[PDB]
């Protein structure tokens, strides 16, 4: 890690933030991005440069403070932004109006264009059940959420395009990506729905009772080490990996506890770590939870003491059993974690682990950047 | 929250109570939310979190729990709104159960006496509700709208909402032993 | 009750008194009312009781359109 | 919708006022929000404009139009005569070139000082000068004198009629 | 306001003081300044909807006479900034339509246009009595629409200053349903007709006089079921004559055509669900050069 004392006070919330479509790389990320904030002066969206950038960029050192470029206000409250191709921003919006800009990359400047609306249907009253989750398939957006509507849309489109309504009208939450066409939705219930763009097939059949429970779950992401890997954490208190291909399969189940499993995260180049953002408990990075056994990292955790400056491998020399991901069994802790609070009651909202730099967007009125964060 | 404490301090009165009450049901401080509206819009959540949370102190949550204590025990909610409403402590039962009881005490505080008034405030409000509100037999049947295909969800009173949530699994218990342990 | 009375001949009990001569085109008849119930008929139409109602109500429309029409005709006819 | 001072409509039900780049969702900002969260659980099925505002509609939008519709009538103030017939005031303008004279030598003086009008004003003052120069005195015949011919008064007319196709 | 069912609102001469004839069985009052306006007076004790109030002359005194349904109008009186009841006439079978006031030289005669197969007319001097008559046997069915002549002699004539007279006789107009449109004339006590005509090929809805206050121009707006916008103008000396000049080829049934305060500019409405102003240009005809919603 890279963890210092500096700390600016930069009054300015975080709610999500987008960055271009890199090609061909994961951990490197360009220096703008358009950071949809809870409530910076209100519920709106803006652009912000600094110098963000993968294995640590040169300019710029610790506390780097961001440049506001161009300020759009968003109808609704943000909560998924996902890039289609290359200048498209689609960002969902809670009064039902999902909108879309065609902004210019290059002028740093967004452009208003386009907007899906209608999401809330009902007959008798009006009930506001509209879609959380947005996945982008290229040139395709499939919207979904806690109704069992499904809002496919392709390239360059104003009104709705497919309104799928099947009878299992389950509580989507989640969404993730396989490869280059295949989806999976963790639902609101407990259930994963695995589809491909090429024929819709829905099977929530997937019950667990032993050796892990269904609880309604939350977040889901990918694993830098093979794209089929998932990792799904939600109320239930596991952070449950799975190897699925096309078929659901379980792997790695840790028994988090004083958690919430709100907004997973990953770092590429090194797989073996880990970040979950919840709302019950401080700051705490996981160094154990897909993996093995990392040593060198207690002596921390929750809010006490800190351990930066300092990423201790295990040792690697002539051994002769396999040491590798593997951590199933429901009945562990949090083995591992990495103490990010200096010592101060703080209230977090969001935290962004692309790559080795670290944003941090809280409520406290106040930023955190880590550059490194595996040396 | 000098405006709020004064407003509690005038609808002490019975009638004065229910004349604040209906006021605030038609101007909507919070964004009540049981058919349409924005949820989490402009206002007093907006309010607290922006400038409260910039000057480090929490005085208007206090004062707006004292005021909301209050005006539920000086005149019940026998009818939200004007004539174009319906009664229902749904979204206030939400916001309470979302914000308060979650983010009240592990926040950017410069003085430590603010969490234990914060914690003080907001149980007192709670027992007070508790203690205000009955269960009652008749909130066993199956309470659903049926008149001329006004078919709605199962509208459950809010107190036997949180009576239901109270015995299952919640927080509450581990917010309370926090707090025996910070005792 | 109140378009019955005033078809029949009740409309003594809700005070209103004999209708006015020489008006088979439009006496006083509420339209924002019946577009109003029309309205909340397709807006809430769930249960028998809605297609019960919004057949109920094109029967007596029907029926006080064929009494209009009547009336308008044997004004006319003089 | 309601009347006023002849070409002043008001506001009364529903009409097309005055435009502003402020709708809700546009650039650089400007958004507003509505009545959203009034209408909760049971209401009444029925959708209605609520409350009423006085504003106004109008065409002109400008205000340096002052100038252009008090500068001509400022000089006819002078050519007028008072007439006194009855009990009100009669005013009836004198027949005569000079003031046509004077509006284009106004007219192109106030454009040599600050062409900043409209394309339509200089039209409307080149149509002075040519009129000017067409039936009103030419400078030629206080330039010359003792020239009472035909065929010298059209060549005279014939070069400012050229002159004025070339200033223009 | 807007959540009503306001036919036509009405202003002050000022224009200061608004009136809405709500649906609400009375009649609001507002009093519009800087922004903002708000609600001062609510007069009630109009039965059933009201149609539309009328202003008077400031020269004469404010006199605001509303008309509602139940077959009544109601005359009030102003005093120290608070209006008050001060005569109430009623006593008919047929709903009585719209009612209207006199200009200036004319007079103060208020016009109860009754569709009773009469007409009720209602001359008040300035505080005393109200001298009411009735014109019976008008035709089969009920007059629509009545308006009255400018102050002046019927016709545009160019008199000479200090020597025009405007007289007190009377001159009017009622367009109902009869295919046809009349005007009578009375010498203060003798109503009769002046001209006839035969083009109307429907029932005619309403007409619409318009005294210009400017020129004795006399310019009568007429309306029908099908859309005979016909604009029957009478521009000679001291006679009568009318030319049917069909406006536009209409396809609704047109209520109102309400003049400005000149009587020049003519705002039309009915079911066309918009507003076309089409005003009279420098070179006479018709031009629409602006519309808006209804």
């Amino acid at each position: 890690m890279a963890d210092k004392f500096a700390a600016k006070f930069v009054s300015h919330k975080i709610s999500r933030t987008r960055w271009r479509p890199v090609s061909a790389s994961s951990l490197q990320q360009p220096d703008v991005f358009a950071t949809g904030s809870w409530d910076n002066e209100e519920n709106k969206v803006c652009v912000w440069a600094t110098s963000d950038f993968g294995a640590t960029s040169l300019d710029e050192e610790y506390q780097g403070d961001p440049k506001q470029l161009c300020d759009i206000k968003h109808p609704g409250d943000v909560m998924d932004m996902q890039f289609l191709d290359k200048e498209r921003i689609v960002t969902g919006s809670s009064t039902g109006t999902v909108t879309i800009f065609r902004h210019h990359e290059n002028n740093q400047t967004l452009s208003v264009n386009q907007r899906w609306e209608q999401a809330h249907y009902h007959v008798g009253s009006n009930m506001r059940a509209p879609c959380t989750a947005i996945v982008c398939s290229s040139p395709e957006i499939v919207s979904v959420g806690e109704d069992g509507r499904i809002n496919c849309f392709r390239a360059e489109s104003r009104d709705v395009l497919r309104t799928i309504d099947d009878a299992d009208s389950s509580t989507m939450h989640g969404v993730t990506f396989l490869r280059t066409t295949e989806i999976l939705t963790v639902n609101s219930v407990g259930q994963l729905k695995l589809w491909d763009l090429r024929k819709q097939g829905n099977d929530p059949t997937q019950i667990f009772s032993v050796t892990g429970e269904r609880v309604p779950l939350h977040c889901v992401d990918r694993h830098p080490n093979q794209q089929h890997v998932v990792a799904t954490g939600g109320q239930d208190g596991m952070l449950c990996i799975w190897d699925v291909r096309h078929g659901k399969m379980p792997m790695s189940l840790l028994n988090a506890h004083e958690a919430e499993m709100w907004e997973v995260h990953f770092h590429p180049s090194n797989p073996d770590h880990l970040f979950t953002c919840s709302e019950d408990g401080s700051l705490w990075h996981w160094d154990a939870s897909a993996d093995s056994e990392k040593p060198t990292f207690l002596l921390g955790g929750r809010s006490t003491f800190n351990i930066s400056r300092s990423s201790i491998a295990p040792p690697n020399a002539n051994q002769s059993l396999a040491c590798a991901w593997l951590s199933t069994d429901p009945t562990k802790g949090q083995l591992e974690i990495t103490n990010l609070l200096p010592s101060s009651t703080l209230s977090v909202n969001s935290l962004d682990v692309l790559g080795q730099n670290l944003v941090c967007g809280t409520d406290a009125e106040a930023i955190y950047v880590t550059r490194r964060l595996f040396s | 929250a000098e405006l709020l404490k004064t407003l509690a301090a005038f609808g002490k009165s019975p009638e004065i109570a229910a004349s604040l009450w209906q006021s605030l049901e038609y101007t909507q401080i919070l964004q009540t939310v049981r058919a349409t509206g924005l949820r989490q819009g402009v206002g007093i959540e907006v309010e607290l979190n922006e400038i409260e949370s910039r000057c480090e102190e929490y005085p208007l949550t206090r004062a707006f729990c004292q005021l909301i204590s209050t005006l539920v025990e000086s005149s019940f909610p026998t009818n939200l709104g004007a004539g174009l409403r319906a009664p229902g402590f749904e979204p206030y039962l939400q916001f309470l159960r979302d914000t308060v009881f979650l983010r009240y005490r592990t926040r950017a505080y410069r003085r430590a006496a603010e969490k234990w008034e914060v914690a003080e405030a907001v149980l007192d409000v709670f027992y007070k509700l508790l203690k205000d509100y009955e269960p009652q037999p008749e909130d066993f049947v199956d309470q659903y709208v049926e008149l001329q295909g006004e078919e709605r969800v199962a509208f459950k009173p809010p107190g036997f909402s949180l009576m239901h949530h109270l015995l299952n699994e919640s927080p509450m218990l581990e917010l309370c032993l926090s707090l025996m342990e910070e005792g | 009750e109140y378009v019955d009375a005033l078809l029949g001949k009740g409309h003594q009990y809700f005070g209103i008194q004999a209708p006015l001569s020489a008006t088979s085109q439009l006496v006083w008849f509420p339209y924002s009312a019946i577009d109003h119930l029309r309205l909340a008929l397709g807006e809430n139409e769930n249960n028998q009781h809605n297609q019960a109602i919004l057949g109920k109500l094109q029967r007596k429309m029907d029926e006080y359109f064929q009494k209009l029409k009547k009336a308008t005709d044997d004004y006319k006819k003089i | 919708v309601g009347w006023g001072p002849n070409w002043t409509l008001v506001h009364n039900g529903d009409k097309l006022s005055e435009r502003l780049n402020a709708e809700e969702d546009r650039d650089m900002d400007t958004i507003d929000y509505g009545f959203l969260p009034k209408p909760t659980s049971a209401k009444s099925l029925t959708e209605s404009p609520f409350k009423v505002h006085v504003e106004k509609l109008s065409l002109e939008q400008k205000t340096k139009d002052l100038q252009s519709y008090l500068l001509p009538l400022e000089i006819e103030l002078k050519n007028s005569t008072v007439d006194k017939s009855g009990p009100c005031p009669h005013f009836r303008p004198n027949p005569g070139v000079t003031a046509i004279h004077d509006y284009a030598g106004w007219v192109r003086n106030f454009s040599s000082e600050a062409a900043e009008v409209e394309a339509v004003v200089k039209q409307w003052g080149l149509t002075w000068t040519l009129c000017e120069s067409l039936w009103g005195q030419l400078k030629e015949l206080e330039a010359s004198l003792d020239e009472p011919n035909e065929y010298v008064k059209n060549l005279e007319r014939r070069k400012a009629f050229s002159h004025w196709l070339a200033q223009t | 306001s807007h959540e009503d069912m306001i036919h036509d609102a009405q202003m002050d001469y000022y224009g200061i003081r608004l009136a809405t004839c709500s649906s609400d069985r009375s009649v609001k009052i507002f009093d519009v300044k800087n922004g903002g306006q708000i609600l001062i007076a609510d007069l009630r004790g109009h039965d059933g909807p009201v149609w539309q109030v009328a202003w008077a002359h400031p020269m004469y005194g404010n006199i605001l006479a509303s008309c509602s349904y139940d077959r009544k109008v109601i005359i009030w009186k102003e005093e120290n900034g608070t209006w008050e009841k001060t005569y109430e006439y009623t006593g008919h079978d047929s709903s009585v339509n719209s009612v209207c006031w006199a200009p200036h030289d004319f007079g103060l005669v208020l016009a109860c246009g009754s569709s009773d197969g009469a007409i009720s007319i209602l001359t008040f001097t300035g505080d005393g009595p109200w001298e009411v008559k009735k014109i019976s046997n008008a035709h089969t069915i009920g007059c629509n629409a009545v308006s009255w002549a400018p102050s002046v002699i019927p016709g545009s004539l160019v008199d000479q200053p200090s020597s025009q007279k405007p007289n007190y006789i009377k001159r009017f107009v009622s367009g109902g349903c009869d295919n046809l449109v009349k005007i009578w004339r009375e010498e203060d006590g003798q109503w009769k007709e002046d001209q006839k005509l035969e083009a109307h090929s429907d029932w005619v809805r309403d007409v619409a006089w318009a005294p210009s206050i400017g020129l004795p121009t006399s310019t009568i707006a007429s309306c029908s079921q099908d859309g005979r916008v016909y604009i029957w103008t009478s521009d000679d000396a001291a006679t009568n004559c009318w030319t049917p000049k069909l406006l536009h080829k209409f396809n609704d049934v047109v209520w109102h055509v309400s003049w400005s305060i000149t009587a020049n500019i003519l705002a039309v409405s009915g079911g066309d669900n918009k507003v076309t102003l089409w005003k009279e240009s420098v070179d006479g005809q018709w031009a629409c050069i602006s519309d808006v919603n209804k």
